[PDB]
């Protein structure tokens, strides 16, 4: 058929703007359990799945005037309480409709990083955020 | 018992091409079955060979 | 299919200049490297926009796909198809420098609005005799902007004197002879022999 | 909008030379690579300052922004807008070498004082017929100084013989056809069905 | 004779498509046991083979519309249960017939990684999978 | 709209000069607390926010005659005592007014680094300072 | 064997143009770097496709193989054989630019279908006097697509003005003089002497 | 005189073919024993040789049809048993006679690594083997 | 004003020659002490200065005939005794007068490194020395 | 005066040939002892010299026919016995006379490394040796 | 000894063409960079194979070897000898392109069989007056194949238009004036004085 490209995408996160520059960290991983008893004629181990793990998601975008959304979400931490959100990330075709969707439950931010300030170059300001979550389901149909 | 399992392994190729790609897959399926039976102690021999 | 895709693309840009009532702008298929060669080809290039092919690549994700056909109790064997990406340039060569900058805006505006081209989309003349081999196609256009080191590589093979230009990347021309190598019949009898070892 | 932004910028520099009572210095829009080409264009370039466009890039932070419009109980769909940065050169080509170094100081002094240009700021002639498509704009100018390796790349595509020059970087020309692809009505009825599974 | 090249190959994994971009991790390794008693006139050790090990296999391919095979295999993990498959990887000649075959038993996936999303480049989407298994036999005849 | 650039900025630190070359280290981070009991049908953990952390800020500028400000602040350390200051860092627009401000409380220096001396190159002297602090608030309105 | 392999390859492409009833396309063996040299060779290159050799490499995996022969009770010693890979170009130089893009599709279509060439496969004239040294051969053809940095290196040694082109990589030309250095007899008597040390 | 080059060599390992691409790991090493008593007027230690060590040898060559020699040697491992071989590696002159010879006793393979499969490049297949052994003697006369 | 450059400098160390090639390691650093009690409404720590540290200084110059000064200073180590010196390092202006001075007390050498010998290149011989010390004061007035 | 270059040198080691390609590892180093009592008004430590250390010396040269000197010295190790040698390394002027001499006592080899064998390149064979020793004195007069 | 080694090597290749009964192929010592210079040297280069020297290096492993002589009770001091490696090219410049590819195979076949050259091996004329300084020599020839980046460096200093070519690396030309700097007598008396300190 025709392979998909990765430069057209959108993110629904509960803010005003959905345009970002990069997304990373959409992975699934299971730990392994191994076993061997002494009477086996093979001298290697047998393997089983065990407990599951999820990794943190990083989002990056540019800095604009009168948009303090990253800091407003991070400011809802009060001792053990936070505002948890659903996160929907889609890969789009040429008529801007979803093709592959990543569905994330119970997300909250743990790290907010601002831009660094340099005098000599010509560069725009990028802000970054890291999210913790409790599960991910991939839909491609 | 062994025949029931092997039969199922070869029936998957009823209308498939009769060529090298098939012959390799058929052999691999059968040997994996027999290795496991050996590992469990059903068959005699120091090694599967 | 390289000439027929680029001839179709040349007609779509020329149709867009017609709807805007611009009677001076026309796109021509030739090569950019002979603009100032001063041998018999440069007189066709004057006061025109020139479209040219500068590179060829191969799509890697589809390289190991098979191409056999099953029908009834019979199989025919064929070679896998070849898939090719292109890299293109639009080079404006008008008499006035101000007129070249106006044509480059129109080409950037046209591909911003329409990026997918099919056999039902386009308005090329199907009855033409040079176009008798084309059946079904689909390709996309995507804007490509190089760095300063890459511009030195590109114009280093075209003369060393640049012109106002835009670069595009074309996706998936399919090249396939579709010839038969062999025919055989499928498996219909299975025999199993067992011995005690 | 590429020609119209650069034509507006050419008029602002020429107005600044007028207030300083310098009647010899004028900026012209043409391309630097044909200064010594000796074919019909070089006679216009002599004893002038030349402004040219050497590169194009795309702004990445605004690439995935949507462009739909909601009104009443109806939505119209449009394609996202294209945003472009430019890289420019001011090349002094006066008869005297001492006069070229004086004009480069004036251009450096002018952009030190004024760096933002809008439709209310500028003094170009609005009544002119070639400028009938411009409505609203805003761009900034920023000085760019390259290293020795970068100067070799830039003058490698312009001939290989440098001239006294300054480089600038222009921000945000907006390119958009603003055409409609579709129209639909919004959600007004919701139905929910439940079953015991 | 003539050496073999490594760009024409196929993978039988129980899915629909057999075309991939890269395969790695087809190795065999044995641990070592060492010994010396004090009366030996050599002042170094003697060496024996011991227990055996196998490494994980990584597979990569492109992302296509309506193909969610990677996630469908990973979704069969239920506590300690999974669907284990046989895996056959072949190196092909010019008339597309096998020459060197790697035969893998009892495979199941442990890591599924999606593409990252970037705005500035021109790149296709690649997905990757890591497999655990319990043995490998090489056939070249 | 239009993205912001990162080469025009100012720092109010209690000294005479406000012009610097680079600023880094303006981050916020929260540690994570995880939990699972044995009866849960999901085989992964749930996540909470816990204690918070701040990172050190680095400032760099050039070396000038008769300006020993870095060493004068570092010389106020007497056993457990120091002069703590408020720090205000702003990103400026074209008419030199603040847009994004970072507000820092209770800052004091812990590392002062001088330039290195080299004979062969053509380079100016840069001095650097590292600051510890007790909180950061971002204002963009 | 360099000339004889490339002369055989030139005949196979010319036979494929004959079966497609194209009477204008012919491939010629010459060098691409003299297309615009304007000294006595350029008149042969006009309106043709040109095949040329641009590089030579050595196969490393077969470098340390021995080459001795045993027969009876006698051994003859020889030097190891040399094995060479080639890098080739097909450069289209037709009068019309549209005709060059049509010939490049045919060459890409031909090697997609047939990639192995032997002494039994090919249709060259065995009776020709220049081909009296060829006995047994086998080589494969594989498409090669370079990056923008590599194209600058290749066309930097051919003039600096590119043409529509495809690149191929040829495998295993065997070069061997097959001369004898020495002859000796094998071991037939063994004597062992032991002493108490 | 004239220095020797390192591209013409041969390996006798008990297989059919003696042509390889690279050899590494031909080293000798002795551990050190140190001592000082408190009455010494020097304030450093004295040094003695102790026990000796040998490192593993790696061999690489190309992959050919109907040559499974690497796997046939590795398949002779049965619990603690293996087929141990003598290994002779020579550096040759222009008339193909030995000049420097490395003589290895009691070798057996512990790691066999196959090629990786990639679609985009033009590359030949290389296989590699790692050997354990119990001694090495260098002869150059 | 005008920034200072870093290629004109001098070192007074008790030897004959004052011209060197590079100086590094002129730093000041204080360790940190942290505290929190359980009743605080902020969930982060408060910070204090503690003990202070100094780093070693490295000096490099060229090798000349009849100058063994580096080895003569290192040869004064007798058990716990050494000759300790004062060290004065100055940055100079165009009329060769001091501008920024680093004043070091109680210095003695701990590492002396000679040049390496190479046959193929064209390179001069550089010697290097590392110094331990007990304090540093910066004067810029 | 005029600086010295480092490409003309000789080594006297008890062998036949004195020409080498590179020498490294001619260093001197002393460990440090630190102290502070609680009543001191300075909050840093005082420093003393302690025990001394020497590092290993590496020598490299080319491989020649009928020269097995490296292996002949290494073959004199018998349990705790070895042949210890004096080592004299000189830097030479234009009339080939010594200028800077390094004098080494009680040297013996601990590592001997042969060349690696590669087919594709054009490279000569280099052998390397590592030496342990018990002291070094530098003479430049 | 640079001219005399290359003159000997030129005669060995010309003798090999004679034994194969080829009366058109001759190798000439000149420089490749003046093939199309069109000033008085190019007429000698036409329809010939040209051998040239492109680089010089120094052997590092023999650099610090001494060169003194002991005889009787007397020593003479000399400077160390210089040892040099060469890099060479064989460039075919025949009238026909097919004839150049045939000569390159013969040169590759010749060095495959014979790679060591001594004063007893070769067939050059010893009686010739220009060769009166040569006494004893030994050198080897080894084939060198560069990458695409290296070919751009090599042909960048020879014009920028390549020809069919092979590259070789020559080992160990010895350069030594063998002059005496000093003479002295050896140690024959030893005196030792002891004191109680």
């Amino acid at each position: 058929s025709y392979p998909l490209s990765k430069f057209h995408f959108s993110v629904e996160w509960g803010g005003t703007k959905i345009g970002f520059t990069e997304v990373s960290g959409l992975d699934l991983e299971t730990e392994i359990i191994e076993y061997r008893h002494g009477a086996s004629p093979e001298y290697s181990k047998i393997k089983m799945p065990g407990m599951q793990k999820f990794s943190n998601i990083t989002l990056k975008r540019g800095t604009f005037k009168s948009d303090n959304e990253y800091f407003q979400w991070y400011n809802t931490i009060n001792l053990n309480k936070v505002e948890r959100r659903d996160l929907t990330i889609s890969l789009l075709n040429e008529e801007h409709e979803p093709v592959v969707t990543w569905k994330v439950k119970n997300a909250w931010p743990l790290k907010v990083q601002s831009t660094d300030l340099k005098g000599d170059g010509n560069e725009v300001a990028i802000e970054s955020m890291e999210l913790a979550h409790e599960g991910l389901v991939i839909q491609n149909e | 018992m062994a025949e029931e399992s092997i039969k199922k392994a070869t029936e998957q190729f009823v209308f498939e091409p009769n060529d090298g790609n098939t012959w390799v897959r058929v052999r691999a399926m059968i040997e994996n079955f027999l290795i496991l039976q050996w590992r469990a102690g059903a068959l005699a021999g120091a090694k599967p060979e | 299919m390289i000439f027929e895709v680029l001839k179709i693309l040349t007609d779509e840009v020329n149709q867009n200049f017609k709807g805007l009532e611009m009677e001076d702008s026309e796109v021509v298929l030739n090569n950019v490297a002979l603009i100032d060669s001063q041998q018999d080809v440069a007189t066709e290039l004057q006061n025109k926009v020139i479209l040219s092919m500068i590179n060829l690549r191969e799509e890697v994700t589809m390289k190991n796909f098979p191409n056999n056909v099953l029908e009834g109790t019979k199989v025919t064997y064929k070679n896998p198809k070849l898939n090719i990406n292109l890299f293109l340039i639009f080079c404006a060569n008008r008499t006035g420098y101000k007129k070249s900058l106006s044509d480059l805006s129109r080409i950037l505006e046209f591909f911003q609005h329409k990026s997918v081209f099919t056999q039902s989309n386009t308005s090329f003349d199907r009855d033409l005799e040079e176009m008798e081999n084309v059946k079904n196609f689909r390709f996309t256009m995507e804007l490509f902007t190089p760095t300063f080191e890459e511009l030195n590589y590109i114009w280093g093979t075209l003369g060393g004197r640049q012109y106002p230009s835009v670069f595009y990347k074309l996706n998936l021309i399919v090249i396939d002879r579709d010839a038969t190598t062999s025919e055989e019949g499928v498996i219909t009898n299975i025999h199993r022999n067992y011995e005690t070892l």
